[PDB]
């Protein structure tokens, strides 16, 4: 479009992310599909651990603070939920490091109790997994899926 | 500084469909309505049945700000022990009279508290350090 | 002379203001250069963060960033890990000539 | 309207024709037009945009 009247409308009405919920029923219509459905069973998984060298790097490959994805100016990390040995994070740790650079400093975190697709069955023995819970922006059980 | 401290004994350690990681469960030995369950990271930290764990559970560890690597001339509450985790707390439940239950979330690597006398000062505070030694 | 002043790039946008967290931006590079020298930067005891980035596969950019603690900037920290990764290839290629030699 | 010759296939649609169809002139060049500065390729996947 070639006049400003009809850009401002491309960026404001008619834009993608606008369109997140359809207005037949309410369904979004956006999301992921199979390669990064199929990789959160795997990086949100439990044997999924990391060290200090390969965390940063998951962190900045994803999220650019010259392109504009932070809010801070600079990308803030977390303690390792594993110290004296050898020092890992969690691939469930790196959820609430992506989630703690891209939402908003003044906000509190989300707060989120939902379920998965992946039954507690298949993990194992009294696991917990199919029940996925944000606590404070922190995902703190349950792979993320489809759902 | 020390929140809980105690002496558990292991009865099952289930890998569960995980290579790196085993659910433990181990009733302790002085007190007797207190259980425990939890995930260790078993290629740092080989649990097998029958052992003697000492499970403490800190506040912090000793004027810190946030996380840096270890480096020399350090000294910490964790040189103490032998596998230390970091994580949080995020459910209070009293599973009946006479017994609280606390809820613990490593990251994702998840433990249960079951006792009696550990609702003096177990708060539901964001940061609970976990130190395992022997 | 010339010195080449398209190759290494500065972006100020994501420059901190003290000079400890800045964002490079260098042409022509993929993951050969990106990866190597993410490993001796991260060797510093001083660096709090460092990881590359290659924004789109089919332009030759390479995105690297550097953050540390205090008492180094991001650009002392680059050319320590600059010159580290020379005399790591000197260490190789002299352990090499010898083995040619022994043979 | 005109039968005429009446051996099939009339040439000459008149001004009528020239509006009512599907086509006409009310819906192929009225309510849908083509226009200037736009393009149309053949789409690929992409996950660094």
């Amino acid at each position: 479009p070639q006049n400003e009247n009809a850009r401002a409308e491309a960026l404001n009405l008619a834009n993608t992310d606008s369109q997140y919920l359809t207005p037949t029923s309410g369904s979004p219509v956006r999301g992921l599909i199979q390669d990064h459905i199929s990789a959160g069973v795997w990086l949100t998984s439990k044997d999924s651990f990391f060290t200090r060298e390969q965390y940063q790097q998951y962190i900045y490959g994803c999220i650019r603070p010259e392109d504009g994805h932070t809010t801070r100016s600079k990308i803030v990390t977390l303690p390792p939920t594993i110290f004296k040995p050898y020092p890992l994070w969690t691939g469930k740790q790196i959820i609430t490091t992506v989630l703690l650079n891209v939402t908003p400093p003044d906000m509190p975190g989300i707060n989120l109790i939902s379920k998965n697709k992946i039954k507690n069955e298949y993990w194992g023995k009294g696991s917990l997994e199919n029940e996925v819970l944000f606590k404070d922006g922190a995902l703190l059980c349950g792979i993320l899926d489809k759902s | 500084n020390t929140l809980f401290d105690d002496i558990f004994q292991v009865s099952e350690v289930d890998p569960g469909r995980y290579n790196k990681v085993c659910r433990i469960e181990a009733a302790s030995t002085t007190q007797d309505q207190c259980k425990l369950t939890l995930d260790i990271n078993v290629e740092l930290f080989p649990v097998a049945a029958q052992d003697s764990l000492t499970v403490t559970i800190a506040s912090s560890l000793n004027a810190t700000r946030s996380w840096r690597p270890p480096q020399a001339g350090d000294r910490s509450l964790a040189d103490d022990y032998d596998y230390v985790m970091y994580g949080t707390a995020y459910k209070f439940e009293e599973v009946s009279k006479d017994l609280i239950a606390v809820y613990y979330s490593f990251g994702g690597l998840l433990m249960r508290l079951e006792g009696n006398y550990r609702n003096l000062n177990n708060l539901k505070q964001e940061n609970a350090y976990l130190l395992i030694r022997r | 002379e010339e010195p080449d002043r398209e190759k290494i790039k500065l972006l100020t946008q994501a420059t901190s203001e003290d000079g400890t967290s800045a964002s490079f931006q260098i042409v022509e590079e993929d993951h050969t250069l990106g990866n190597a020298l993410r490993y001796v930067i991260m060797k510093n005891p001083d660096v709090e963060f460092c990881g590359y980035s290659i924004p789109h596969p089919s332009e030759n950019l390479l995105n690297i960033r550097i953050q540390t603690y205090g008492e180094t900037t991001a650009v002392d920290a680059l050319q320590k890990g600059l010159k580290d990764l020379m005399d790591l290839c000197d260490v190789v290629e002299s352990k090499f000539t010898e083995k040619i030699k022994s043979m | 309207k005109a039968q005429g010759r009446t051996s099939g296939k009339v040439p000459i649609p008149g001004v009528k024709q020239a509006l009512e169809k599907k086509e006409g002139l009310f819906r192929k060049h009225m309510m849908g037009k083509r226009v200037n500065y736009a393009a149309r390729s053949v789409i690929s996947p992409d996950p660094n945009i």
